[PDB]
């Protein structure tokens, strides 16, 4: 009846086992399970993610052991929070992380167990640092083809997620499926130390530790002189003369600005004499 | 691998090195590249057995 | 044995997210769990772990319990998904260690020959690269005490892994990287004097406190020994650089020369080419 676009709140702790357990299955595809709480129709949260045994014979719906979860939920009771299960996830490192033929067969089984059972995919390969990558989807019922086939209200959270549209075969699965919005509920307490732990460990280890003399400048002078004539022949090549040769051509970069910063490296590193000492 | 690719894997695991001198025909699972058992015998199809003949309907007394 | 450890931001978060688990229900003590180490070599690395319900009474300061039904079967869980991952020890968020911590390691030595404990910090404050690591050995003592079991500090360092920087390094998004060669090295210099000379004053005041009170530590002898290794140059009045004086500017010899030589021709590249392309568009248009 009434269906509203869902918003997925992921915890920074749940983001860990998505890429981490997925990295352990690389190259092969894994099968996980999502753990969280259903607040309402238009929003959903995943508060935890745990690792499930990887299948070396290929992913199947029987790869999830029911006594593995029954022993896990009991261990979650003695753990701080015993929250009910919600849905499943699987890695797909070998390709662009789209729902395979097994993923649709385990859909109607998991959506019978739990109401939503959001399908979540993840890939390591698409980037390293500055991209969300991952993936998510939710099955829209094929029996609804008799009814209105274009959910959801509050559109562009889908529509904008429908950008880039990610080639063809991916959105070729937009038949019988619709993706879901992933935003981050603020962990910033942990996220503030995530930046502090990362940059401090990357700043000279104490900031002190790190803080071929003339010879490095004799090797640099070959880049600061012998590179000049191959750079300064181009203005004489800009002289035609004049003018039979196709123009414009700009040879100014990148050596000029590199030798600039090359002195910026050597000047402030030589200031270590004046800085460290006295 | 008969696919014309060649791979590198530790000694099996299960059946040990006691058998045999370097062979073929052994079973191994998909891309995991583990050999469970060393399987005989040789090859192939009609090359192994040219023709299977039980016994003729006639005897040497026919001459 | 264990020399240095590698703590990932992922496994350290597994201590931090459990601080939300039992932090809302309270009450006393801290977050404590069992550590799953990845040991490929003498250098120790940690990937994942599992947090276990734990409590330490005050009164009763020596009372501690792990849940070992949680430790046994959940090991067979992580072992089934990851064969390489095994328990190398335990951890906790400290911030400091009560004397009772001697008994936590000796109990679990049945699991691992040497269990390394990792003291972590849920709220970053000071003074630097956070958390901590200890190793369990027995040095006895020189004074003749019965055999003394005291955890020795293990240097901790953060490390990375493939595919784990996807969501981790994404959420910050506010950092400027880096920039190497201009600001990166000089900000350290301003801090190298700060963080270098603050521990200089904190320790020299505690070393003066020695004569006053708190003796032992005598130490002995490690304090003055490496301080005298710092004494290869003091450097005191005045700098004792008579041999390093002409050498001082002689290291700045070519650095200033090239900076004079590069800026001359870089100008010839910048000044000439700018004037050329400028007047070609400027005056030919009008
Ligand atoms: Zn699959």
């Amino acid at each position: 009846a009434v269906d509203t676009a869902e918003q997925v709140y992921i915890s920074s702790l749940a983001l860990l086992k998505m890429l981490k357990h997925g990295r352990a299955g690389v190259p092969m595809e894994v099968m996980g399970l999502m753990l969280g709480e259903f607040v309402d129709d238009y929003t959903v949260r995943v508060i935890d993610v745990f690792a499930m045994p990887q299948s070396g014979t290929g992913v199947s719906v029987e790869a999830v052991d029911p006594v593995f979860q029954a022993k896990m939920l009991d261990m979650l009771k003695q753990t701080g929070r015993p929250e009910m299960v919600v849905g499943w996830y699987h890695s797909h490192p070998g390709f662009g992380c789209w729902l395979s033929g097994v993923d649709i067969n385990t859909q109607q089984s998991f959506e019978a167990l739990s109401e939503r059972a959001v399908a979540v995919v993840v890939d390591p390969i698409q980037s390293v640092k500055g991209k969300v990558v991952i993936d998510a989807f939710r099955l829209i019922n094929a029996n609804m083809m008799v009814l209105g086939h274009e959910p959801r209200q509050t559109t562009s959270n889908l529509g904008h997620l429908n950008k880039p549209s990610i080639q063809a075969l991916i959105h070729g699965l937009n038949r019988h499926y619709y993706s879901i919005t992933i935003n981050y509920r603020k962990n910033e307490l942990e996220q503030k130390m995530l930046l502090n732990l990362h940059k401090k460990s990357w700043m000279e280890g104490l900031t002190l530790q790190d803080y071929v003399v003339k010879e490095m400048l004799e090797l640099a002078k070959n880049y600061n002189k012998a590179v000049e004539e191959e750079d300064k022949m181009t203005p004489e090549q800009l002289a035609i003369k004049n003018v039979g040769k196709q123009d414009p051509k700009r040879h100014l970069e990148e050596h000029v600005d590199v030798l600039m910063t090359s002195n910026i490296v050597q000047c402030l590193a030589a200031m270590l004499d004046t800085v460290v000492f006295k | 691998t008969s696919t014309r690719q060649t791979y590198f894997l530790p000694v099996i695991g299960l059946v040990d090195a006691e058998k045999l001198k370097p062979g073929d025909l052994v079973g191994v699972n998909k891309d995991s590249y583990l050999i469970l058992e060393t399987l005989p015998t040789e090859y192939d199809s009609r090359v192994k057995a040219m023709e299977v003949d039980e016994r003729p309907t006639e005897q040497y007394s026919d001459i | 044995a264990v020399q240095k450890v590698v703590v990932h931001p992922l496994v350290l978060l597994s201590v931090v997210d459990h601080f939300n688990r039992i932090g809302k229900v309270g009450n006393q003590k801290r977050v404590v769990g069992v550590l799953l180490g990845s040991w490929q070599k003498k250098v120790l690395d940690v990937s994942n772990s599992f947090a276990v319900p734990f409590d330490e009474d005050d009164k009763d300061d020596s009372v501690w319990f792990l849940d070992h039904d949680y430790l046994e079967n959940m090991y067979g869980m992580f072992k089934k998904v990851n064969a390489r991952e095994r328990i190398v020890g335990w951890y906790h968020t400290g911030p400091k260690l009560h004397k009772n911590d001697i008994a936590i390691n000796e109990l679990m030595k049945r699991y691992c020959p040497n269990s390394v404990l990792v003291i972590i910090d849920v709220k970053p404050k000071d003074l630097g690269l956070p958390t901590e690591a200890y190793i369990s050995v027995e040095e006895v003592h020189d004074d003749g005490t019965p055999t003394s079991k005291t955890f020795e500090h293990v240097t901790s360092e953060i490390g990375a892994e493939e595919a784990e920087e996807v969501g981790v390094e994404h959420l910050l998004r506010d950092i400027k990287d880096t920039t190497v060669g201009t600001l990166s090295q000089r900000i350290t210099n301003q801090v190298h004097g700060l963080k270098g000379l603050n521990s200089k004053l904190l320790d020299i005041r505690s070393y003066l406190e020695k004569v006053a009170t708190g003796k032992l530590p005598i130490n002995h002898q490690i304090i003055y020994q490496l301080q005298d290794v710092f004494n290869l140059l003091p450097d005191v009045s005045l700098q004792e650089f008579v041999k390093a004086f002409y050498l001082k500017t002689n290291d700045q010899m070519v650095v200033v020369y090239l900076a004079s030589l590069i800026r001359s021709v870089v100008a010839l590249h910048n000044l000439i080419n700018n004037k050329i392309a400028n007047r070609d568009a400027e005056k030919k248009e009008g």
